[PDB]
């Protein structure tokens, strides 16, 4: 009662500037929930306001929209979506065994994303011509992430990366960092037989290149907003969507409990303690 | 060489050490003598970094900056003339002597309790040829009511 | 090698009929990876695929690509949201963050969507009259869940529950559920000037409106993937957008660790032991 | 400053009965943390007051320390150490 007529003070944490949600109507970043559908935009429209607090314009709403599209789950070998059919089997419920399979995204699974933008970003901003940037890694070792593929790369493409590489040809002006992607292909196609540009690779770099090439984003969060791993987040928003369909598929089908079986496992027990 | 009125309308002045509560207890006393302009342009404090501390002016948020080093503190608002002190004993005596190097400085009040008579004395020569009115320790403050107050001059409101 | 040339045996666990990834193209539940961008659907598209493995008519595709873009955030006061704060200030990371976000969805925050459909799937295919279910209810306890609301409901809608009001009356023959819906809804609005079908309330009821009047699920698809709680799989992959939404507002205004002041706290420590 | 001579008020949420820690020493559900080890309880001890706040006897102190003790792990096959391993080679 004594603050609402305004005498006392209060200091303030908790900033979150977004999504005002007491009044009327739920304001998002810069637009009532109404006024979204007026000019219909997809969940890329609200994926820019949501995350970057731009009027993100509707040529690469559908790019991210596509983005995460293609980033969906990729089969029930990879050790992410390996957890949540454990998880799955141990029967526990939807939201908690999520939740056990988006914990292996780090750094050495699924967050190649953000090492083919930050091996590049640094290599072309502050950059070297591109028969010398392979020529500094390959006197180190610290191979060239986003590269690397064990089936198709030449004569034989991967028939998804093509997918965007068009997409991002039509309605994207100012391209420098994808140019710049393509020419370390292309000496290094010559190099070896495989090694393409994987599909973590183009979008390592296609992302970077829908911000400083769109409007709205100058430089400054053009690069803060993939230093502090908002990269990741198209990651984790979209092999999300795959563990619950691998979910579902492991409920319907009721599997019982898995043991692992004995006979790989080789005890390295020593002598006596 | 030293002024005659001393404190006025316009008048603003930084004050080292996080003493945060009694940045609080000199900016309201702007308030209900309606000054136009907050008097607290800088805290000089080395032990942070450069950024922004939140205050209210009225009900508002004011943002006051907090300095590193004394230099900086003059760079971009060298229009600052009454230097404060309310670090404790330990480090008065370094606070003080680099500080009236910088001329454009003319009052420097020390409030801290326990120094020697002799860095008591060490200060008194310095600005008797330069000219700055010093108030200094074992000292509550000073008070020129509508116009400028130091300290916890009164306590709260 | 010996199982190359295939002479001894193997039995197999790990059922998962989803994502074929071995071979030259990922084929999704039906369908390869190019096919489905010929056809050119959004990923309502292959929400349908991935979650339920039938080729879903695009016209109720944009209904729930349309149905996650009005679950996004409900405001950093919420006890899901409030974590993923805390998370943040701790500056763990950014899929560690989200975590701890989607951990709290279970029994009394945001799976009120599970019992908004299975108080009123039970009520209607089993059901009775509109004026004894709420006599029946209201001489137990048990308010009707999906129902009720702190501020907006009679003469001043909440704006966002009619937006799916339209978008449910257009392209959606068949509909049982919703208008048994919205007759539970009339007696009641009468009986309090509150007790509006929330947003969370209509999604409960137009999603099972979805299944069983859209084509290619008969009658036991549709009743067992509301069983295993695929509709809790809108709700977090819906808010899970939001989260990282706070959790990249939260880390670029480079805020410090929370603490949460004693003056809250009143310890009930007992008097001796 | 105004709660703190008092004269407004404020409700409470957080009920919290277990472990002041504001003060000079940290008292547990009945007692200091330095009467604990003059009295010498294991960590029994501590397991009965965080957790049933009552002075439980030294006698089911160490029945309840032999009891996780022998629930300890039990190979890695089953799918509760299953899990583990596998976000162990990935490298978190």
């Amino acid at each position: 009662w004594a603050r609402e007529l305004g005498l006392i003070r209060k200091p303030a944490s908790f900033m979150t500037s977004i999504c005002d949600e007491r009044g009327q109507e739920l304001i998002y970043a810069g637009m009532p929930i109404t006024e979204v559908f007026k000019e219909e935009m997809g969940i890329g429209g609200v994926l820019g306001l949501l995350w970057f607090q731009k009027r993100l314009p509707k040529y690469s709403c559908q790019f991210i929209e596509m983005c995460l599209m293609v980033t969906a789950d990729h089969g029930p070998a990879v050790s992410g979506a390996h957890n949540t059919i454990i998880c799955a089997r141990a029967g526990k419920d939807l939201v908690s065994s999520l939740t056990s399979g988006l914990l292996t995204i780090g750094d050495r699974f699924g967050g190649a994303l953000d090492a083919a933008a930050k091996m590049f970003s640094k290599a072309f901003d502050s950059g070297i011509i591109p028969m010398e940037f392979v020529n500094k890694m390959k006197k180190e070792g610290k191979l060239i992430m986003g590269i690397g593929h064990r089936v198709k790369s030449i004569n034989n493409p991967d028939m998804r990366v093509q997918i965007l590489k068009d997409y991002v040809r039509q309605h994207f002006p100012a391209t420098p960092l994808l140019d710049y992607a393509l020419e370390v292909e292309k000496i290094t196609t010559s190099k070896k037989p495989n090694l393409i540009l994987n599909v973590d690779g183009l979008i390592g770099v296609a992302f970077v290149d829908m911000l400083r090439n769109c409007g709205s984003f100058t430089r400054e969060e053009a690069d803060e907003y993939i230093d502090i791993g908002a990269l990741n987040g198209i990651f984790v928003l979209g092999r999300s969507m795959g563990f619950i369909g691998h979910y579902l598929d492991q409920k319907r089908l009721k599997q019982g409990l898995y043991r692992h079986p004995w006979d790989d496992i080789s005890y390295v027990l020593p002598e006596h303690m | 060489g030293k002024s005659t009125t001393l404190f006025s309308r316009h008048t603003k002045a930084i004050v080292w050490g996080m003493q945060t509560r009694a940045v609080q207890g000199m900016l309201d006393f702007d308030y209900v003598c309606s000054r136009d302009e907050p008097s607290v342009a800088a805290m000089v404090y080395p032990f942070t970094g450069d950024h922004k501390q939140k205050f209210y002016w009225g009900h508002k948020e004011i943002l006051i900056p907090v300095f590193k080093n004394m230099a900086d503190a003059m760079r971009k608002h060298p229009e600052v003339d009454v230097l404060i002190n309310f670090a404790s004993l330990r480090s008065a005596y370094d606070s003080t002597m680099e500080t009236m190097n910088y001329a454009q400085i003319r009052t420097i009040a020390i409030i801290a309790e326990g120094i020697p008579e002799a860095l008591t004395r060490k200060l008194i020569k310095k600005a008797d040829q330069k000219g700055v009115t010093i108030i200094g320790p074992a000292t509550v403050g000073g008070i020129k009511p509508g116009c400028f107050k130091i300290g916890n001059t009164g306590g709260m409101l």
